[PDB]
């Protein structure tokens, strides 16, 4: 009586082949059982009702079953009975492996500017247990992983933390997690685009450098901010806008414009975080005699 | 209703023993028997462990029947008649060997 | 790659019978995660891991938890931890010896089946128990002991027996979870007595 093992790998769901090398041939019985003790192939004959088992080669050399759509409920000892006096054993023991599924990031709670982030990343299947790394523009952050066992796969999970201001939002983090059934150096990758608020920012712009009685001007109010705002209102100090003025959203239509119409207007815009104005000082031109330069 | 049903047969040490095994609905699979071991003896008529006291007594669809010759005490316990069938459904015959 | 070291097999709280143990494994430092399996004597126990990447490594642990009564006292675990740091089908094992503590019992042996006057007689309590009792009482009912009667541990000597020392002897052991008392009677015969 004796008895040989080799080992046999699967990524799940995958296709595994078992070779029963046959040292030299009689022509004698020749059985293969599932880990359950029960016959596969009783010789060539099919004995198991269970299509994901086909058989390719008989030769002088080995047998050869193939088993497609490897699940986790296939692992264990796949025997190999060679019938003779005395009879001899191979033990094809498979091992099946999950590799890490898409990482998952999420964020704690909102990014807001002088605050601070909260991102967690979760491969909820592995086997092997996962290695999550975090790289953000090209560099690794350092993370608090832990993971936990629901049966023969891993949950793994790992969550970095770090601040952020404006600059950061938009910006794109990194979650790579990779294990063992997956070639060396290999991972699979999720990238996050980070979402921080900001407190808001105005500017205003002219349609023209140099404003000339009777001409039209456009002021255009020059916003920033996350959220960004939603509402602008435009002010000329304690007075009226010039009649005929247009305050419409983000812009101020001053149209045939009089030297009485000068002043400094703002425009002022808000969100949750805090509040922005500018200020743009008229002046508008003419041909009379002005103070010297 | 397709489930193999064998009973336990007794015996006295150096004997004979006859195992039986048959089925109703045999939804075209073949019977087996495996010794305690787990190491398959007879699937259909088609000898598997080459030993020379056991020997096949009947295979036809409905049945499965085996002798073991000249029983011995390391001969006893369960002896597992397999119809592949899905589910694979089993059944079980317990030898007990007399004397020493 | 990191290797696991032998598993560090430890128990919560002591086991009880008729309760339950539980058993943590704990592998300190393993690159990759070690694989640790639980294993009672021939089978396989299933438990539930959990770890945590401290840097580089990790400290996988797992955790068992079934029950006990006496007979699983002195009992046999094994922790078994795989890694790939590790040739094939090798392991780091770690054996742990159950510790089932259970109520006494109690059980009176003789030295001799037929007493007759003048003998002397060996009463032997043998008790089990976890923990030992550590105190069998002998006793005679209300009454008291024969004169030269010595009780030395868990014998009591009755020398030079007349046939005023008969009627039941109790030998009486107790730990912390239960109690046994065992009782035997003496009949003293007088010499030229058929006694079957
Ligand atoms: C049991 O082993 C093989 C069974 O496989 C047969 O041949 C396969 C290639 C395929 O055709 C299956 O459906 C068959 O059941 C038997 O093979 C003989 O031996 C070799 C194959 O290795 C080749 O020399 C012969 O042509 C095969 N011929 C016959 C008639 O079987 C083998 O003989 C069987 N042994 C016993 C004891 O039944």
């Amino acid at each position: 009586q004796e008895v040989q093992t080799e080992q046999v790998t699967v990524a799940e769901g995958g296709v595994a082949e078992i070779t029963c090398r046959l040292h030299q041939y009689d022509g004698s019985i020749v059985v293969i059982q599932n880990p359950a003790r029960q016959t596969l192939f009783f010789n060539g004959t099919r004995a198991l009702k269970d299509e994901r088992f086909q058989l390719e080669e008989f030769s002088p050399r080995r047998v050869r079953i193939r088993l497609s759509d490897a699940r986790l409920e296939d692992e264990g000892g796949y025997f190999c009975q060679l019938y003779t006096e005395d009879t001899h054993h191979q033990i094809a023991t498979l091992t099946v492996l999950v590799a890490p599924e898409n990482p998952v990031v999420e964020v704690r709670e909102q990014a807001v500017e002088g605050g601070e982030v909260e991102l967690s990343c979760l491969v909820p299947r592995s086997r092997p247990a996962a290695v999550l790394r975090w790289y953000r523009d090209r560099k690794e952050l350092k993370g608090v992983s832990s993971g936990q066992e629901n049966g023969k796969v891993w949950s793994v999970a790992s969550t970095v933390r770090f601040r952020v201001d404006r600059k950061d939002d938009g910006g794109i983090v990194i979650c790579e997690a990779q294990n063992q059934a997956l070639p060396s150096g290999h991972s699979k990758q999720t990238q996050y685009v980070l979402d921080v608020q900001y407190s808001p920012t105005a500017r205003i712009h002219a349609s023209q450098a140099v404003v000339r009685e009777g001409d039209t001007l456009v002021l255009t109010c020059a916003v920033t901010g996350n959220p960004r705002p939603n509402q602008i209102r435009w002010n000329r100090g304690q007075e009226s806008l010039p009649e005929r003025a247009e305050a419409v959203g983000e812009t101020l239509t001053l149209p045939g414009l009089v030297s009485a119409d000068q002043g400094t207007y703002t425009c002022e815009a808000a969100n949750k975080h805090g509040h922005a104005r500018a200020l743009y000082v008229l002046v508008v031109y003419d041909p009379g005699a002005v103070v010297e330069a | 209703d397709s489930q193999p049903w064998t009973s336990d047969e007794t015996v006295v040490a150096g004997g004979t023993v006859v195992l039986k095994c048959q089925v109703k609905d045999h939804e075209d699979s073949s019977l087996q028997w495996s010794n305690p071991a787990q190491q398959t003896l007879y699937f259909g008529e088609k000898r598997a462990l080459r030993d020379n006291r056991i020997q096949l007594v009947s295979s036809t669809p409905h049945e499965l029947s085996i002798s073991i010759s000249n029983v011995a005490l390391a001969d006893e316990g369960e002896y597992t008649c397999s119809i592949f069938t899905m589910p694979v459904r089993t059944a079980k015959s317990l030898v007990t060997v007399l004397g020493i």
